[PDB]
């Protein structure tokens, strides 16, 4: 049960994403009911995948460093903490593209914190989106899943059990156990254990 | 009857409405009625009898009530309900078969099988709910002595009869005047034949009268009337009234004259149709009187004039016809008809279990014998078995 | 202008890094195993449904809170509201059975359904207790065994797992086997009777 | 071929074993294999070909897993399983038909249809199990 | 049926798997299934009935569960299992025999014996598990109105018939033209004979046509077609159709000309084979139309020209044959075939216990009579008894 539901449980967490795609092309921000505009990736189709756990374990940063230096599109896969940035100015500053160079500097991946933009009317600078003609884009996307909606029909169950019972542990406490007088105790052969009397 | 019908109707509603994925609110009232049925039937033993080859069957009812737990019904719920429904349908079908094969001379309207007599007990009256079918509604209205009627498409109201009356006859059967007729089901095909073509009639007119007394009163009847009788318009070799010899019939069809259809009730002229053909309406009648005249054509072409000489021998016998078809009517008593299966159902059950001939019905439930001698006791027994058969048809 | 209902982790404590996520789920496995119930009696968790028009009860109080929140929500379908108001538990004391409505996430439902369907309590009667006594003691005439207790049909017990050694510690575990025989020897010493006269 | 056979064998076992009233222990390994198949197939698009009069068909997999926590399978369980089984059976039959009507001279033993070539990818090797026929 | 099959399958698995020394992990699921069967059956009384000479038998189930606390099964465990297995195998054999000897016109698909009807109750559905046999698979599919399929090696689809048709004949029976055939099992041998060798036929061609209508649709059928019919290629003295006199046949075999085998479904040509003999495939058909021509050979050596004069007497009769053997096919209905034993088992059980002839099957379960008149009710009863026979043959 745990193994089959692991992926669903992990993807429900609000503090880890499942990866980050660095695509040095300008990709439109998705329109998601949970965010407004969000640089969210539904899947990793179309990108080479670097497993972050394997990279941490090997210590060999040659391929990742070469790809980052040469701006080769890639998808870093692994449980990652992410920053939720609600500032349109941050997106225009393209700050989501500024977070990977520390990987090469330190040869670590445990401080990689990609930027997940969350642009909507609650952003202080949302008017820039509203009052100008332009498509909000970013060069990175965060591989994360969307929460499952509550559905009453799929959530209502009938649970059945017994009305009541009593569990017992000491079974031998239900047994009345006497012995014969030891003078009359017999062995397997039905004669008295001690017969010299 | 009302309890048996209510059981059948509850089961039919359960089978049609307790379906996978249906809203709980589609079935709330049905679930209540079904649980009331289960509670009433629980702890009751029934025996469906061993008349004929119908096997003796024992029925025990210990069933759990249906729950009310899902917004949309699921397969588990339908499965439990279907198990209960199947057992109940088996029981109801057996009770219906058991009742359909019994009869009584005195109280033929009352239940006859042990199970239906038990279901008439006060304890089972709680099962009763909507009695909406034509037959159960007629049954309830008849128990209260209220006027009600069964609607029949092509009622089998005429006992089968294919015979003739000769008004002028000779040993050689060559100058014959009379009538042939087939009365079958909802059809009356009558014909009047004159071998001389009314050569010597007072005004060259021969009058033919056919009177058919209906065994029950019919109301609101739509009837088709057609001038000719196709069944008596071709040459025939017909047995004599005793069958000693056979005579010859060589019809030539002439237009019926002074056609008069009278529909009579209690001897009063309820409806009269003179020379009217096609669709006619007979309000309410128990007798049909068809009076038609063969009129020798005053002017004839030479071929026609040659068909009918002035004296014997006669070779081309002048025939006038009439065809009456009751297409649909209303009768206060149950009757066989072309659309319903009640008679066929009762007869099939009686034949398939070798039910011995009883003291009410003719052997084999023959409809001609039944309708010919349609006594009040036969009417009561037939209404009972037809209501039971219609209750059975809702499930089987 | 309206919020929407979504399923979220009650405790969102997932770490970063795939290896640490798998460690988290191993710890979750251990938690489930340690807190796994041996039996359930739903009536103990049965609380009142505030909007019930038929004296309805639900399990558990969390279901009650969720059902009330759904009942009050303006965006709830009228059919769902009416069903919350009408949904009924079924207590069949003659059969010793109870059924209650519950609102559960499918994963939570799977866990609770497994717990309900795989309880460790078996019916307990005098025959089982009598057979629990070692057979050679039931046949020794020096001991008189009686069953002066009536067990109700609601009596339950948990069978001990007396499977013979799957590790074969008597084979190639000299130190462990020495300890096992020493401890057994101490126990047997405690139970041997003292000589008289 | 081994993967296509594994899909078919899984579906045949599910048809034969996922039946009302049966103990879950009778089917537990099969349910694990079936859920593995669903997981491996989810999110993949397939096209069975238009060769001859065989119509072009598109196949999508977004199925949920079958339950594992009942003591005995019930009617709801069987209906839920049957819904997924029917789609998988249709897909496997179409892949088999698409592969049966194609031939190659250079490499006739290798798969010919696009679906069977896609199913030979390593990402589908998880489906593979008992090859007993 | 699925419960009876599940009992039999559990018993077969226990016989095969519960063996001395085996790992308990090899049997854990089988042990759980077996204990579930014991729990479900315990406390239930069954009567396998006394139809015919089959003895009445009473079955009581009070059995202990099989142990679960071993690492390897030992002799004690196997013996404890085997006593219970023997009793259960006996019970299943008697239930299967009771069901095989029964039939009904109404619900021949439904159970007929009391024990199987009892086993259809919901309180036994827990026993149900892996339904992997072809017969039980098709049983479940047909319960759901799904496309069924039975694979048959040499299906017994043709009722035995050794007949002839004479399209040219006379009292002397010496200038005859016609066809003779044996349709038996999966084989059709047909042969068209012309005594005049088509001397006077238009174009010196005599066309012969043989249409065989299969009582069920066959699909995916592999068929061997051979030019000659060895059954009608030797001299015979054949009775006349009325049986009054015997005529003489002295064939000399010519190769058939323009052989056309059509496989037709509802009268539409599904497959057509012209002048092809080796091995053909009929994908879906219920009719086989064999057209074949005797062509008088235009050029002859003197001996051949001697065989075939210009006029009578004709002593060497030109015969063109054809053989059609269905080696393997698929049918949506159960059928006897050369490899299975369902028909033989059902017939053997009915014969051994002197089961009186019933309303559905012909006496002795004669296959020719059965398949000639393969009615839907006959199909239902046959599928039921054949599935029960396969269940029995799993254990006996
Ligand atoms: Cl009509
Ligand atoms: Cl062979
Ligand atoms: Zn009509
Ligand atoms: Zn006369
Ligand atoms: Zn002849």
């Amino acid at each position: 049960l745990i193994l089959m539901n692991m992926e669903q449980i992990e993807r429900a967490s609000d503090k880890i994403a499942q990866g980050v795609i660095i695509a040095y092309r300008d990709m439109q921000l998705e329109r998601d009911e949970m965010y407004g505009y969000v640089n969210i990736a539904r899947n990793l189709d179309g990108f080479q995948q670097i497993n972050l756990e394997e990279l941490m374990r090997t210590g060999d940063y040659a391929q990742i460093t070469n790809m980052l230096l040469n701006n080769q599109p890639v998808a870093l896969v692994g449980a990652l903490p992410f920053i939720t940035d609600s500032s349109v100015i941050s997106l225009v500053a393209k700050l989501d593209a500024t977070v990977f160079a520390q990987i090469v500097k330190l040869r670590k991946v445990d401080t990689l914190k990609p930027i997940l933009y969350k642009i909507n009317s609650d952003s202080n600078d949302f008017y820039l989106v509203a009052n100008y003609d332009w498509v909000p884009t970013s060069t990175t996307k965060v591989y994360k899943q969307i929460p499952q909606q509550f559905d009453f029909r799929a959530s209502m169950h009938m649970l059945t059990s017994n009305l009541t019972f009593t569990v017992y542990s000491d079974l031998l406490a239900f047994v009345s156990a006497d012995t014969v007088e030891p003078i009359n105790a017999v062995a397997f052969d039905n004669m008295r254990i001690m017969n010299e009397l | 009857m009302d309890v048996l019908y209510s059981l059948s109707k509850t089961l039919k509603d359960a089978r049609d409405k307790i379906v996978e994925g249906t809203l709980y609110s589609n079935v709330s009232d049905l679930i209540q009625q079904f649980n009331q049925m289960i509670i009433t039937m629980n702890g009751n033993e029934f025996q469906t009898g061993g008349i004929g080859n119908l096997p003796i069957r024992n029925w025990n009812f210990d069933f759990g009530l249906l729950g009310t737990t899902l917004l949309n019904l699921d397969a588990n719920y339908v499965e439990t309900a279907r198990n209960t429904i199947d057992y109940f349908v088996d029981f109801v079908d057996n009770v219906c078969m058991d009742e359909m094969v019994r009869e009584s001379q005195r109280n033929g309207i009352a239940p006859q099988s042990d199970s239906l007599r038990k279901l008439s007990g006060i304890k089972f009256k709680r099962i009763n709910f909507d009695n909406s079918s034509e037959y159960i509604e007629n049954w309830n209205l008849q128990n209260r002595r209220q006027r009600t009627g069964f609607t029949f498409h092509k009622p089998n109201i005429f006992p089968y009869s294919a015979s003739f009356t000769l008004n002028r006859s000779q040993p050689a059967h060559d100058n014959l005047m009379g009538t042939m007729w087939l009365n079958a089901g909802s059809e009356i095909q009558v014909a009047g034949f004159d071998y001389s073509c009314a050569i010597n009639a007072p005004a060259n007119i021969q009058q033919f009268e056919h009177i058919v007394q209906l065994r029950r009163v019919l109301t609101t009847a739509t009837i088709t009337l057609l001038p000719d009788a196709e069944r008596f318009s071709f040459p025939r070799v017909i047995n004599s009234a005793d069958g000693a010899t056979t005579w010859y019939f060589n019809p030539v069809i002439l237009r019926p004259n002074n056609v008069e259809v009278e529909f009579l009730l209690n001897g009063q002229i309820i409806n009269t149709y003179q020379a009217r053909f096609g669709t006619i309406i007979a309000r309410n009648f128990d007798t049909i009187r068809l009076s038609f005249q063969l009129m020798r054509p005053p002017n004839m072409t030479p071929a026609v004039a040659a068909l009918f000489p002035n004296a014997q021998p006669f070779e081309h016998h002048a025939t006038v016809g009439l065809t009456l078809r009751i297409e649909s009517a209303v009768c206060e008593s149950v009757l066989a008809d072309a659309s319903k299966t009640m008679l066929a159902n009762v007869t099939s059950v009686r034949q398939e279990y070798a039910i011995p001939v009883g003291p009410v019905f003719p052997p084999g439930m023959n409809w001609t014998d039944l309708i010919t001698n349609y006594s009040p006791s036969r009417e009561d027994n037939l209404q009972r078995v037809f209501t039971v058969a219609s209750i059975r048809s809702m499930l089987v | 202008l309206r919020n929407r209902w979504y399923w979220k982790l009650k405790r969102d404590t997932l770490p970063d890094g795939d290896y640490d996520v798998r460690e988290y789920f191993l710890n979750l496995y251990d938690q489930v195993l340690t807190e796994m119930p041996d039996y359930l009696l739903l009536k103990d968790m049965a609380v009142e449904n505030k909007n019930s028009r038929d004296a309805g009860k639900v399990v558990d109080s969390e279901t009650a809170a969720i059902c009330d929140a759904i009942f009050q929500d303006e965006e709830t379908e009228g059919v769902v509201r009416r069903f919350i108001a009408e949904m009924r538990q079924r207590v069949q004391a003659d059969r010793n059975v109870v059924n209650y409505p519950s609102i559960l996430h499918p994963i939570d439902h799977a866990f609770n359904e497994y717990f309900l369907q795989h309880q460790l309590v078996e019916p307990l009667n005098n025959d089982i207790i009598f057979n629990y006594i070692p057979e050679r003691i039931r046949n020794d005439v020096n001991y008189i065994l009686n069953m002066d207790r009536n067990l109700p049909s609601t009596a339950r017990y948990i069978r001990p797992n007396l499977l013979q050694d799957r590790l074969n510690l008597h084979d190639n575990f000299e130190s462990l086997w020495d300890t096992i025989t020493t401890s057994n020897y101490i126990l047997a010493r405690s139970v041997v009777p003292d000589l008289k006269e």
